[PDB]
């Protein structure tokens, strides 16, 4: 119904001890099932113009870092938390997915939080292995991937070509390819209103890891161009089927180069897209542009609201009005003094569980645990609204960087001086 | 579990002033507002403004606007009620009524209730 | 008295079931539909039965039921037992300068 603009998700692909084991150790193995899986993925992905560029692999080999179990909601979680604490630290991506042999309860074979692609704690995937064939291994991997992205199970009369959709979850005789109608719009809504601005920039060439394919869209360090299927590419400085430039051409696809010619050193390339979004200028001898950056974490932002924290402004209002309405709105200091009771809802840490020990707040940090926000739509009872449920506890509670007070911001669920 | 306990019973002469007191205990007295129920003997049950335990405004019905003054003090986790000019008429047992979590205008826990009587 | 209106009194049979009215204008029960209901038992302070019409709070029995139909709200009792020998209030959001009003109450006798 649309063209897409076009976005690549840098994702982080984790193998389990339990994973790496059936393989006996055969590393060779486990990386080119992964690599045909996710050009699988790239190919079911193509009329949404959307690329799942592979950006690093992680081999739990010999030792295990997180408690995996059978229950999915555990491990999930753990495997977010423990995400959002070091591999974010540690490597720059979008998404990450944990590959495991450990069978899940119900027979369920994958799960993930929706609406989360940008958030910390909240972009994570958990798959089973559960297939001799990549086809059907790429299929659940896509379903869950599009569960990230804000689409859900397919609801009945949405029926694609009088076969069952991407978005069916219950298994179906032949794998299916395509997602239904009722999945574009849910897409374009999840844009409009999340607004998930991490993952609109490429990836640099150098930092792929996936070998080099030609007609995926996407260029790798190994090839010169890159445009696509032949019969799609329209730019005339490149053709598809030789993969390579057209004679008396300079460049193929990119940002920094415009007009098939390498622009002049100190043009703009990537504009400011945000208050903290600084602009980069050309090298003046590369097509690519440089990496993106942003301005110091900790300028204020959105008429003096809130404090920058790596390229995001994030404020409370922002997320109620995420959460609940267009009208929401943060609710009174009062119940914030909620999160001191450490009840089944209001918390700032908690162990692992459906049960655990939910670690009451301090004082001053009620405000950095779950968020109450003030909608007279739905009904005029319970004046501070707050979402909350098991399966996806971290949703409800305050980003990281927002502003608890003034001159303070909420880091690691605690209100702490700006600029330490 | 959630606790109330009021002050014990007083006999005012008419034209005096009452201050009862109820003590929170077992939950955050701040995050949940404090209702104030008036029962006459032998008759229906009366409202009474509510306060705010962490901001201490308080609302009041309009039959006790001239009449009631409410207090808090968060740290010793008790409300205050004070009723002026008593009359005749308020002869009655009051509850210390507390609002809870799915529900903002029904109350769940309440106090053992004290007895103020006015007569010569 | 407060502005809710209920029957005086009501009685019935262990082996019977029995329903309990209350009743308002269109601002006080009708229109805002968050009617919740008391049973106080003699020296005892009142305990809540139901709340938002149908919802029942955890910790009590299912023999209590509460529907709205107009203006009218009402609350049904079925198998009574010695525990339903007390005083049952209604109680109305009301947009109006009182935040929220009783009812007249009624005798129960089993
Ligand atoms: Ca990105
Ligand atoms: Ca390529
Ligand atoms: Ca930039």
């Amino acid at each position: 119904e649309r063209k897409f603009e076009k976005k690549f998700i840098e994702l982080v692909v984790v193998v389990d001890h339990s994973m790496v084991t059936k393989y006996n150790n055969d590393s060779t193995a486990i990386r080119t099932w992964i690599y045909e899986m996710l050009n699988t993925v790239n190919e079911i992905y193509l009329p949404f113009n959307i690329r799942v560029a592979l950006v690093g692999l992680e081999f739990w080999c010999n030792g295990d870092l997180i408690n995996v179990t059978s229950t999915a909601d555990d491990t999930l979680h753990s495997f977010g938390e423990w995400r959002a604490s070091d591999l974010l630290n540690r490597k720059r991506h979008d998404h990450a997915q944990l590959l495991t042999n450990v069978t899940l309860d119900h027979s369920t074979l994958g799960i993930t939080f929706v609406y989360g692609m940008c958030k910390s704690d909240r972009s994570v995937e958990l798959i089973l292995d559960y297939s001799n064939i990549t086809f059907n291994m790429a299929y659940i991997i896509a379903h869950e991937m599009g569960h990230s992205l804000g689409m859900l199970h397919d609801t009945k009369f949405c029926t694609c070509g009088a076969k069952p959709c991407i978005m069916f979850g219950k298994e179906s005789i032949p794998p299916p390819k395509e997602f239904s109608s009722c999945s574009y719009d849910q897409y374009n809504k999840y844009l409009l209103k999340y607004n998930p601005k991490c993952i609109l920039d490429p990836p640099l060439r150098k930092d792929i890891a996936s070998p080099a394919v030609c007609g995926n869209e996407i260029w790798e360090e190994g090839e010169e161009c890159d445009c696509g299927s032949p019969a799609d590419c329209r730019n005339p400085c490149c053709d598809a089927a030789t993969c390579k430039l057209k004679p008396g051409a300079e460049c193929g696809n990119g940002e920094c180069c415009d007009k098939c010619k390498i622009r002049k050193a100190g043009t703009e390339c990537r504009p400011a897209r945000d208050d903290c979004d600084v602009a980069e200028h050309c090298t003046g001898q590369s097509a690519e542009c440089p990496r993106n950056e942003f301005q110091r974490n900790g300028q204020p932002c959105l008429n003096n609201s809130g404090y920058c924290y790596n390229g995001d402004c994030p404020i409370m209002l922002n997320q109620c009005i995420a959460l609940f309405s267009p009208s929401a709105t943060v609710a009174q200091d009062s119940c914030f003094q909620r999160n001191l009771q450490g009840s089944y809802y209001g918390y700032c840490t908690k162990e692992i569980g459906y049960y655990g020990k939910r670690f009451p707040c301090a004082p001053q940090d009620v405000k950095c645990g779950r968020l109450y926000c003030l909608d007279n739509s739905f009904k005029k009872n319970m004046r501070c609204k707050n979402d909350y449920s098991y399966a996806d506890e971290n949703k409800g509670i305050v980003e990281p960087g927002t502003k608890c007070e003034d001159g303070k911001v909420c880091i690691n669920r605690k209100c702490v001086d700006v600029n330490t | 579990q959630v606790q109330l306990v009021q002050s014990g019973a007083e006999v005012k002469k008419p034209g005096a002033s009452v201050k009862v007191s109820c003590k929170a205990s077992g939950y955050t007295f701040t995050g949940y507002y404090m209702h104030w129920v008036r029962q006459a003997p032998g008759q229906g049950l009366e409202w009474m403004g509510w306060i705010n335990p962490n901001s201490g405004g308080t609302n009041y019905a309009q039959k006790f606007q001239g009449r009631v003054t409410m207090t808090r003090d968060t740290s010793i986790s008790t409300a205050y009620m004070e009723l002026s000019r008593l009359r005749s008429d308020d002869t009655a047992v009051y509850y210390c009524a507390r609002e809870w979590d799915d529900d903002d205008f029904s109350f769940d826990y309440w106090g053992q209730g004290t007895l103020v009587t006015v007569s010569s | 008295q407060s502005a809710l209106t209920q029957p005086a009194s009501v009685s019935g049979s262990p082996g019977q079931s029995i329903t309990i009215s209350c009743t308002g204008t269109s601002s006080d029960v009708g229109g805002y539909n968050y009617v919740s209901w008391y049973q106080q038992h003699p020296g005892k302070a009142p305990k809540l039965m139901i709340y938002e019409v149908s919802n029942r709070p955890s910790g009590v029995s299912n023999r209590f039921s509460g529907s709205k139909s107009g203006n009218t709200a009402s609350l049904t009792i079925s198998g009574l037992q010695a525990e339903d020998e007390a005083d049952y209030y209604c109680s109305s959001y009301t947009s109006s300068s009182t935040l929220v009003v009783f009812g007249g109450g009624t005798k129960l006798t089993v």
